[PDB]
């Protein structure tokens, strides 16, 4: 049915290794040479992949900025708000980012602010201004 | 298979349907009712249980009917019918029984027989119990042709053949209880050692052997799936489709390395690319961070776009830093799904060199078995007996196989160093002539009205031919003489004063060095009463070592001995004898075999018989003159003993038939 499993003998693989007299040995050949062509650019970049690694060494530890832990809150102090104005303009539509940068306000008074001082914030303006960049 | 049914296996037949034979001379049992069909069956079963319950003794047609059952002993023309059949083309009574009646008064019609090798002897018991006038001539000196036993002293071996096949069926079963061999066993079990001297792992024996019966079967498949029997004109041997799988298989091992490692690649690419994210990742970090500690040290208080400066840099900071976190994430997965690659590379080979010169022995060995570089044996066909193989365990012949033609030949009218130069036959009789091996110019003449011919396929082969055939065989045997192989395998036989070796081993093989010489000397047998061992010469090197002297040979021997068991437990051979078959003019090689561009239909071709011209032209078609038997005759057996006793039985079967009348057909 199926050759005793462990060999492998593909029609079109026979056809290949009989062609000429030693299509034989060319093939097997193509192959020895087509692995140490590989075996070696695995080297190339297994050593260009090494430097990188010893430029990222150090980690980010330097640079990481402490917990902000602060707790979530309802009143807009004029200071939110001034904060608010400034992230939509820098921000557009990233609620969170606009979220994160106020501290203490969720991501959907957010959202809520967007439509009741949309008003006098003229954050359509405001929001039009963002996209032109 | 037990019972009737047993003696109907074990004579080579299927125990519920009638052969073409059969069918042949009971053209009325055949085409009749189902019923009559199996009163037949179970008549001629019977009949052979009987004689084969007790073979030291002729089965007359009474003694059957005598021990035969109602309704079956009923009808007694079939009784006869079926005892003469039998009896004819010695399904019973053959071999060496006593007579009951003896033989008859006057005798009738006169055959020669060319040879006294088995296939001629059993022909010729065969015929002379027909009573024909029968006889053999033999250019030799002695018996049994291809089964030579070395006798002096109590030192005794076959350079002959030497195995019987296992009883399951096999004709000598018989032969073997109507003669003293004493028959033993060959244990299978058969170490190896390599050309350094020490014997191969049962680790390693296991892992080629197994490799080598895969590798075959993959032939097989080759074969018969994918249809690799020509190739630019030439039919296929089993060597070239062999190697052809061979290379398929270190193709695959190659294959798989390749895109293993490219898988590491594909890989360590990945890892390249993250990196260089990182990387720039930490240079914005770091740059990004600097403006942040800047925007702090403008002090409070401050007025909002100065204060959003710092909370927005630091959102964009714990943002970017977010995102690093992830991809040193991603980064360590990689880096372990990567010596997960490391830890299990495919095979670094399909087989290593210690491995192809094992497997070497194991194609060594099979050139052994088929007498024949396997870059000859034909693909298609190499083992089509396959089949035919009777069940049971191989045996060597204890006390010289010898003892058998020799026990054959008693009773017999044979002409020794007699050898046949010329074989004419015509419509009216033939003539054989010989001469005097010993004086060549001494002349000798027979007439008969058949010859029987049991000539060596090397001998038909010759060139220029040391028979002549007047008129020359026609075209369509001498094709199928071409066309058909006939190959070559020698022994070695060692004497000495004790026994060295493992006493409780049959066989133990050395292991050649290169390809080249895998079956020089590659196989030793311990077969028998005295110390005496046996070393096999096959392949492409048996021919090579007819051109070397014995001693050499012998040489090479001891050599490879002491190598194995020490190089001084290893005396000197008391007494040594090296075959050449090839060499010895009366056999000009060992045993057929299929030879690419051959078939089994050719072995057929062999066996039919000729039939001469007519002499005053218009007259009527002749009587077939000149027979042919002997093991390169008989499809389903060749190249065996058993094999060859069996087409003797055939041609004296088809002779008396046609000269003394077939009166049972009827
Ligand atoms: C060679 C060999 C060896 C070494 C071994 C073996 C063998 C072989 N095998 C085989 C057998 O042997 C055979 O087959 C037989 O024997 C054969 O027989 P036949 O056919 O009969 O033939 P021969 O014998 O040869 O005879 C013939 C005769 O003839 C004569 N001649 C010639 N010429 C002439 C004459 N005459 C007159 N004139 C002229 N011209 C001669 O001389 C002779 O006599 C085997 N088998 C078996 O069974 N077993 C065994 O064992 C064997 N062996 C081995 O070892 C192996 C192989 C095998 C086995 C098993 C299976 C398979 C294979």
């Amino acid at each position: 049915r199926k050759p005793p499993k462990g060999m492998f003998l593909s029609q079109e693989d026979v056809e290949a290794v009989s062609a000429n007299a030693t299509a034989a040995t060319t093939v097997l050949r193509q192959l020895d040479m087509e692995l140490v062509s590989v075996k070696r650019q695995i080297q190339n970049i297994k050593q260009t992949n090494s430097a990188l690694k010893e430029k990222l060494d150090g980690g980010i530890e330097p640079y990481r900025l402490p917990e902000v832990i602060q707790k979530c809150n309802a009143r807009w102090t004029t200071e939110e708000q001034l904060l608010a104005v400034q992230a939509i303009r820098k921000y557009g539509r990233d609620f969170q980012a606009i979220s994160d940068v106020i501290g203490n306000k969720s991501v959907v008074q957010v959202k809520n602010f967007f439509v009741n001082y949309r008003r006098r914030f003229n954050i359509d303006e405001v929001l039009q201004e963002w996209e032109a960049e | 298979p037990s019972g009737v049914e047993g003696a109907a296996f074990q004579s080579r037949l299927p125990h519920d349907r009638m052969t073409s034979q059969e069918a042949a001379c009971f053209p009325d049992i055949i085409s009749g009712p189902q019923q009559t069909q199996k009163v037949f069956l179970f008549i001629r079963n019977r009949t052979l249980q009987l004689w084969l319950d007790n073979p030291k003794i002729q089965l007359t047609f009474e003694a059957t009917l005598q021990q035969l059952e109602a309704p079956y002993n009923s009808d007694t023309v079939l009784v006869h019918r079926v005892h003469s059949y039998l009896e004819r083309h010695g399904l019973i009574n053959f071999g060496i029984y006593k007579r009951i009646k003896p033989l008859p008064t006057k005798k009738t019609g006169k055959v020669i027989i060319i040879g006294s090798g088995v296939s001629g002897l059993a022909a010729a018991r065969q015929l002379q119990s027909f009573g024909m006038d029968v006889t053999l001539l033999e250019a030799r000196d002695r018996v049994g042709g291809r089964v030579a036993t070395f006798r002096k002293g109590n030192y005794v071996a076959d350079l002959g053949a030497m195995v019987v096949t296992g009883l399951g069926g096999n004709p000598m079963a018989v032969v073997s209880k109507q003669v003293n061999m004493e028959l033993a066993k060959i244990k299978q079990k058969c170490p190896l050692y390599e050309a350094n001297g020490q014997a191969v792992p049962k680790e390693k024996d296991e892992m080629v052997e197994q490799e080598f019966n895969r590798l075959l079967e993959a032939t097989s498949y080759l074969s018969h799936q994918l249809d690799f029997n020509v190739l630019n004109n030439k039919p296929v041997s089993l060597g070239q489709a062999l190697e052809v799988v061979i290379q398929l298989q270190e193709k695959h091992v190659k294959d798989e390395q390749i895109e293993h490692w490219k898988k590491i690649v594909k890989t360590q690419e990945e890892l390249k690319e993250l990196l260089n994210k990182m990387v720039n990742l930490k240079e914005k970090i770091k740059e990004l961070h600097q403006q942040y500690k800047e925007a702090s040290e403008v002090k409070p208080p401050r007025d909002i776009t100065a204060e959003f400066l710092v909370k927005s840099k630091h959102r964009d900071l714990t943002a970017l830093c977010k995102e690093y976190d992830e991809l040193a994430e991603t980064q360590g997965k990689l880096e372990e799904k990567l010596q997960e690659l490391e830890a299990n590379p495919p095979s670094d080979v399909y087989l290593s060199s210690r491995d192809r010169q094992i497997l070497d022995w194991h194609f060594a060995n099979l050139e052994f078995a088929n007498a024949t570089p396997l870059s000859t044996l034909s693909l298609k066909h190499w083992d089509q007996d396959d089949d035919f193989e009777f069940t049971g365990s191989h045996l060597t012949v204890r006390n010289g196989y010898s003892c058998v033609p020799v026990a054959l030949a008693e009773g017999l009218d044979i002409k020794l160093n007699t050898a046949v130069r010329q074989v004419r036959y015509t419509a009216s009789g033939c003539e054989v002539i010989a001469v005097n091996t010993r004086s060549t110019s001494q002349t000798f003449i027979y007439k008969c009205d058949a010859v029987l011919c049991t000539l060596p396929l090397g001998v038909l082969k010759q060139q220029p031919p040391a028979v002549q055939f007047v008129p020359p065989l026609p075209e369509w045997k001498t094709s199928a003489v071409q066309r058909m192989g006939f190959g070559n395998l020698n022994k070695v036989v060692l004497c000495f004063d004790r026994v060295f070796w493992d006493p409780s081993v049959n066989l133990f093989g050395h292991v050649g060095s290169t390809t080249a010489s895998r079956g020089e000397l590659f196989l030793f047998w311990n077969l028998y009463k005295a110390p005496i061992l046996l070393a096999l010469v096959a392949g492409e090197a048996a021919g090579i070592m007819e051109n070397i002297s014995d001693d050499v040979i012998v040489g090479r021997c001891l050599a490879i001995l002491k190598g194995i068991f020490g190089s001084s437990a290893v005396p000197q051979p008391k007494e040594t004898v090296v075959s050449r078959w090839r060499a010895d003019p009366w056999a000009r090689g060992s045993y057929s075999y299929v030879a690419a561009g051959s078939s089994g239909n050719d072995y057929d071709l062999m066996a039919q018989p000729i039939t001469p011209g007519p002499s005053i032209p218009g007259a009527p078609q002749p009587i077939p003159r000149l027979f042919f038997a002997g093991e390169h005759t008989i499809r389903n057996y060749p190249a065996t003993v058993h094999g060859a006793l069996l087409s003797g039985l055939r041609e004296a079967g088809r002779i008396a038939d046609q000269f003394l009348g077939a009166m049972y057909t009827l």
